[PDB]
């Protein structure tokens, strides 16, 4: 079993905190969901092998230039999250964090990971974001933004229904050892 | 960490913690805001539990097994007495205020209805001025504790077995000598996310909301300040560089 890290960026409203507990805990949280993620180590088993995987979050860290990048040292893959009931979030991603991620992690895959896809079929999120001439982001603003920042790939997941967690930490653990 | 404490913060949340019968006798709000209250108290005795892993576990575990040259071992661990005294005395005045709250004829059934105050003396004064001290000085010297460990490992038979050796439990899965230094960096990047979620249900008494308002401007204050005293220090550094 070989060690790899793993560091997920994005704004504060992208939900990377609720994307590691659903996945550290193997379920979403019944009782009460937790403000901060500290760290862990998954054991994780992809393609035939077996990798231990460390899991960082940069939360709290958005307005702190000089503290956050001490969480970039000896990365393997860089998860870069939007949510999907955002479309503001998904615009800082070329113009902040992408610059940012390929100066302190250079050569490291990084997979763009669209969050909260259930939101694209909820009336009240739509229904706020029309307020503001708005729309949820489609699937293919999605790759066509993971495209243009050169991404290793385009993934989308919804922390609350589970779906397509698993995927995508399987996929990253496979970037991380290329 | 002691096992009383750990007992008392074994569960997932305040909810489960407290028996079902008292829990039943609170307001939903009650209940919302001593949740987030356990989680700040339960994740700041993980944290003084990593800082002991640093000083007893590994640091003077180098010290006192390896032969390594003077100001090795300083330079993979900087401020950590400094930091293990200033957060094991804020975690004693958590414990001490919750011990307080117990019911009579209970060791778990407990509220907290004043820790703004408490929050206020942390974040101020001289207590304040020695995290940023000891924050500025412990991020300025992360990268170069790092690159230093990994010449050690790399080079040294000796260090390779001790490491390996005292990290092989499974209770040190995620606290390896990297993990504890990139632990203690994120903690003070915490505390705005558990207050402000701690003012968000604080709201019923007047004097909590204001004491927690002020807590919170507090810490960012001390995160602003830490965050402006930070240069990354290299190990073999020339001057030329630095004021360049
Ligand atoms: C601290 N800021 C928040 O928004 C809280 C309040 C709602 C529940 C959750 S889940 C999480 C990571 N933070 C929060």
């Amino acid at each position: 079993a070989i060690r790899k890290k793993l560091v997920i960026v994005g704004d504060g409203a992208c939900g990377k905190t609720c994307l590691l507990i659903v996945f550290s805990k193997d379920q979403f949280p019944e009782v009460y969901v937790p403000t901060v993620f500290e760290n862990y180590v998954a054991d994780i088993e992809v393609d035939g092998k077996q990798v231990e995987l460390a899991l960082w979050d940069t939360a709290g860290q958005e307005d702190y230039d000089r503290l956050r990048p001490l969480s970039y040292p000896d990365t393997d893959v860089i998860l870069m999250c939007f949510s999907i009931d955002s479309p503001d979030s998904l615009e800082n991603i070329p113009e902040k964090w992408t610059p940012e991620v390929k100066h302190f992690c250079p050569n490291v895959p990084i997979i763009l990971v669209g969050n909260k896809k259930d939101l694209r079929n909820d009336e009240h999120t739509r229904r706020e974001l029309a307020k503001m001439k708005q729309e949820p982001v489609k699937p293919e603003e999605g790759r066509d933004m993971a495209n243009r920042i050169g991404a290793f790939g385009y993934m989308e997941c919804s922390a609350k229904t589970k779906d397509g967690v698993r995927e995508v930490f399987e996929m990253a653990t496979r970037a991380a050892l290329q | 960490s002691m096992e009383m404490d750990e007992k008392d913060f074994a569960a997932d949340s305040w909810s489960l913690a407290v028996d079902s019968s008292f829990l039943q006798q609170h307001k939903k709000e009650v209940m919302k805001q001593q949740d987030v209250i356990y989680e700040l108290i339960q994740t700041e005795l993980h944290h003084v539990r990593t800082l002991k892993i640093m000083t007893r576990l590994f640091r003077t575990g180098m010290l006192e097994e390896l032969h390594l040259e003077p100001g090795v071992v300083q330079g993979l661990f900087p401020c950590v007495d400094e930091l293990s005294d200033i957060h094991t005395r804020f975690l004693s005045q958590l414990l001490e205020r919750r011990r307080q709250a117990l019911c009579p004829g209970s060791t778990r059934n407990f509220v907290i209805h004043r820790l703004g105050d408490l929050l206020i003396s942390q974040f101020s004064g001289p207590s304040a001025e020695q995290m940023c001290k000891t924050y500025s000085e412990f991020c300025s010297r992360h990268s170069k504790a790092l690159k230093l460990y990994k010449e050690l490992y790399a080079r040294d038979k000796r260090f390779q077995q001790f490491i390996r050796k005292v990290t092989r439990p499974a209770v040190l899965k995620r606290h390896g000598v990297q993990e504890c230094i990139l632990l203690v960096t994120q903690r003070i990047t915490k505390y705005p996310l558990l207050i402000s979620r701690i003012l968000q249900h604080s709201h019923g008494i007047e004097e909590e909301r204001q004491d927690l308002t002020t807590a919170l401007g507090l810490v960012k204050e001390l995160l602003s300040n830490v965050d402006e005293g930070i240069y990354q220090l290299e190990k073999g550094a020339r001057l030329q560089e630095i004021y360049n």
